[PDB]
Parts: structure tokens; C-alpha cells; sequence
């Protein structure tokens, strides 16, 4: 029942500082253990950043000691990461974790990870386009429809579907960078006897821009 | 820093099988070695600490061995849930350091992709863009090739491909292919084809539409 979760901005400009919080519940950060910041860069290469012990002792990875600072607030049962002078190299998934303070050195509980992007690029909402079969494209047993989410920044985006039949297989394809901006897509497969009879619409949320659009799919 | 090396980054095995994943350290770490499971959503779980001791909750089909610099994780009676990346970590000195991980794929029966093509939308065309899209859904094995042809002529430039993670329940892969050209380029040609070449078939799977229809 120990739980950690990291929060903080998902987009930071080059040369500024990155700030994150880890909220701990079900255990007190003063009782025992070390409280760690880690990060995983593009290519899945995992890197320990530092800790604050339950007694307030602090240690840092030598590659980052010049730019890093970990603090705690025992009143809120939270610990914090500040990393200064960030560049694109600091784009990563950031993790908090509880570990043994010495002995076996095992990290026994981890947060889910939060994604931080370091770029000067502007926050842009997505364009959402319906994907329906062409007119002369007579089909068979079931029908695949989709949405194209193009030209947004930063990641991430959520695509949810509503149709009527719980025999809907959804696929969500990871986004790619198309010349500065992100593009992704999602598909849904429904029986041919439910569409175009029953309405199908995709919902695309983009929290960075706090936008939500719904495209109805038309034959 | 102690450098941790997992020489194998990719591994593919069948359900029930036994798999061994190896980890090596740049110096002697006296059995202070831990193993972790990272699921594709990024969730991380401790499996084994101090070479061979099970973390609370972990099934007994996970086990570990080793001494000195060489260590191994053994997963036997391999399960559908074990699709993950497996990382080692030395716990003897600061900074704590991790291996690059070994990705594990669960084998499955060969399956041919269900292919679909979509023309540019009404709305997109008004914007002056034109994206043709192709879904190749629910195939195995992962390796697959997609060829776009515009009026029969092959198109390599302006194509984006995106594979999903191995499906956690059925072990299939899916892929989207996206050809992006300008509205004017798009409107200069009649036929648009999407050709899937996969192990499951000797001849490609072809889907297309014609604008003059
Ligand atoms: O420098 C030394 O040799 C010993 C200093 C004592 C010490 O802090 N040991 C120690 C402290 C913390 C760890 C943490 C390991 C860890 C591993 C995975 C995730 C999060 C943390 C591992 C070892």
C-alpha cells in the first residue's frame, strides 16, 4: 500500500530549470529508507539521479551534481527534484522510487513515471481527421474506421471511442515527429452490421493545450 | 561507476518455455545484484534482490543465480503476462547502476495482417494537406514491409510507419503507414495503393482506391 507518484510540468524550455514533485502515501518519508530520483532517456538507458534519506542525507550522481538539487517537505510527505540549465539531452521519463538506504540497495516501490520534454517549440493543439473507407470500397464481415491526430505538441494525446457494440478492438499507434510536430492515429474495428447504422465518433484530448475534439465518422 | 552489461537486448520464446537473461558487471559486486521488470506502459516492479532472493509477491518461476561479475535471471514456465523488459542493477556502490535491459517477446502462431486503406478526409483537403493512411492490423511475426504506389509508381519519401507494442493478451503486432503529400500533388494522380509483404503469404496483400470513383 506504499505509493509514489510524480508530477510537474511536461514541457520545459532550454536553459531553464526542470521541477518535479513526488507525493508519497501509505508510508512516511521520515521513518526509514532512501527516496530516489531516476530517469530513463531515449534508448531505454536507465540513470539514477540522487536521493534524500529519511534522515535528510543527500547524494547525487556525479554526472549531475553540478546542476541538481533534491529537497523534501516532511509536512506534506513529499520530496522534490530541481535540475538546472536543461537542454534537449534532459528529455526523458522521470521516476521517483523508494529504496533501501544501503544494505541490499533495492528499489522496492516505484512511481509510474512522468514524461518531461525539453524544447523551445510552442504548445500546439492537434488537428483531428476522420478515417472512413472510400466510396467504391464495398467490404465484408466487419469494418475498420480511424482517426488521424496530426500536428500537435507536446505529447501526449488520448483517443477514446464510442460506437454501441462491446466487440470493438482498438489500436493506438505511437506518435512520430513529422518535422517539429507530432502525428499519431488510432483504429477501431466494428461489425459491418453496426456501421453506418450506429454512429461512431472518436474523442481526442490534448492536456498540454487543454483541448478536446470529437469527430463523427461518416460513410 | 560500475558498468552493467546485458549482452542480449532481444529475446523471443514460447509459452511454457524457460528463458535465461544474463547480466555482467565491470567489477566484482559480491552478489549485490537485483532484477526488475518494466512493463511496456513503464510500470516497474522488483523481482529478485541479492542474486536469488524473491521480492514479496513474485511468482516462484522467477529465480536468479551468479557470483563475482556474472549473474543470470531465469524465468521458467513462461507466461503471457511476462511480455516485458528485464533490467539488472548493482546494489553495492553509488551511483546505483542498471543494465540496458533485455526485451522479451512471447511467440505465437503466424498470422496475416488485416489491411485497410483510407483516403484523405473532406476536412483535411480543405486545409491544403492530404494524408493517405494504411492500417495493417493483428499480425505475427513483427517483421513486415509496406510499399506505397501512386499511379503505379513506388513512393519512398514522405511515409511514416508506427508499430504497436506486442499485444499483451494475444501476442499480435499492428502497424500504421501514412503517406503525406500536398493537396495539389494528391489531386494530380488517380490511384493510390498500399502493399503489405509478410511471411504469411507468397504474394503481397494489396488494397487501393481510385479518386475517379
Ligand atoms: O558509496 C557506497 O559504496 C555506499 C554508500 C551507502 C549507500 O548509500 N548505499 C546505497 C544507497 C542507495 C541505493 C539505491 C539503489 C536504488 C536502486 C534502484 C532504484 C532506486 C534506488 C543503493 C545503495
Amino acid at each position: 500500500e506504499v505509493q509514489l507518484q510524480e508530477s510537474g510540468p511536461g514541457l520545459v524550455k532550454p536553459s531553464q530549470s526542470l521541477s518535479l514533485t513526488c507525493t508519497v502515501t501509505g508510508y512516511s518519508i521520515t521513518s526509514d529508507y532512501a527516496w530516489n530520483w531516476l530517469r530513463q532517456l531515449p534508448g531505454n538507458k536507465l540513470e539514477w539521479m540522487g536521493y534524500i534519506s529519511y534522515s535528510g542525507r543527500i547524494r547525487y550522481n556525479p554526472s549531475l551534481k553540478r546542476r541538481i538539487s533534491i529537497t523534501r517537505d516532511t509536512s506534506k510527505n513529499q520530496f522534490f527534484l530541481q535540475l538546472n540549465s536543461v537542454t534537449t539531452e534532459d528529455t526523458a521519463t522521470y521516476y521517483c522510487a523508494r529504496s533501501d538506504y544501503g544494505n541490499y540497495g533495492r528499489g522496492d516501490y516505484w512511481g509510474q513515471g512522468t514524461s518531461v520534454t525539453v524544447s523551445s517549440a510552442k504548445t500546439t493543439p492537434p488537428s483531428v481527421y476522420p478515417l472512413a473507407p472510400g466510396c467504391g470500397d464495398t467490404t465484408g464481415s466487419s469494418v475498420t474506421s480511424g482517426c488521424l491526430v496530426k500536428g500537435y505538441f507536446p505529447e501526449s494525446v488520448t483517443v477514446t471511442w464510442n460506437s454501441g457494440s462491446l466487440s470493438s478492438s482498438v489500436h493506438t499507434f505511437p506518435a512520430l515527429l513529422q518535422s517539429g510536430l507530432y502525428t499519431m492515429s488510432s483504429s477501431v474495428t466494428v461489425p459491418s452490421s453496426t456501421w453506418p447504422s450506429e454512429t461512431v465518433t472518436c474523442s481526442v484530448a490534448h492536456p498540454a493545450s487543454s483541448t478536446t475534439v470529437d469527430k463523427k465518422l461518416e460513410p | 561507476d560500475i558498468q552493467m552489461t546485458q549482452t542480449t537486448s532481444s529475446l523471443s520464446a514460447s509459452l511454457g518455455d524457460r528463458v535465461t537473461i544474463s547480466c555482467r558487471a565491470s567489477q566484482d559486486i559480491s552478489n549485490y545484484l537485483n532484477w526488475y521488470q518494466q512493463k511496456p506502459d513503464g510500470t516497474v516492479k522488483l523481482l529478485i534482490y541479492y542474486t536469488s532472493r524473491l521480492h514479496s509477491g513474485v511468482p516462484s518461476r522467477f529465480s536468479g543465480s551468479g557470483s563475482g561479475t556474472d549473474y543470470s535471471l531465469t524465468i521458467s514456465n513462461l507466461d503471457q503476462d511476462d511480455i516485458a523488459t528485464y533490467f539488472c542493477q548493482q546494489g553495492t556502490t553509488l551511483p546505483p547502476t542498471f543494465g540496458g535491459g533485455t526485451k522479451l517477446e512471447i511467440k505465437r502462431a503466424d498470422a496475416a495482417p488485416t489491411v485497410s486503406i483510407f483516403p484523405p478526409s473532406s476536412e483535411q483537403l480543405t486545409s491544403g494537406g492530404a494524408s493517405v493512411v494504411c492500417f495493417l492490423n493483428n499480425f505475427y511475426p513483427k517483421d513486415i514491409n509496406v510499399k506505397w504506389k501512386i499511379d503505379g509508381s513506388e513512393r519512398q519519401n514522405g511515409v511514416l510507419n508506427s508499430w504497436t507494442d506486442q499485444d499483451s493478451k494475444d501476442s499480435t503486432y499492428s502497424m500504421s503507414s501514412t503517406l503525406t503529400l500536398t493537396k495539389d500533388e494528391y489531386e494530380r494522380h488517380n490511384s493510390y495503393t498500399c502493399e503489405a509483404t509478410h511471411k504469411t503469404s507468397t504474394s503481397p496483400i494489396v488494397k487501393s482506391f481510385n479518386r475517379n470513383e
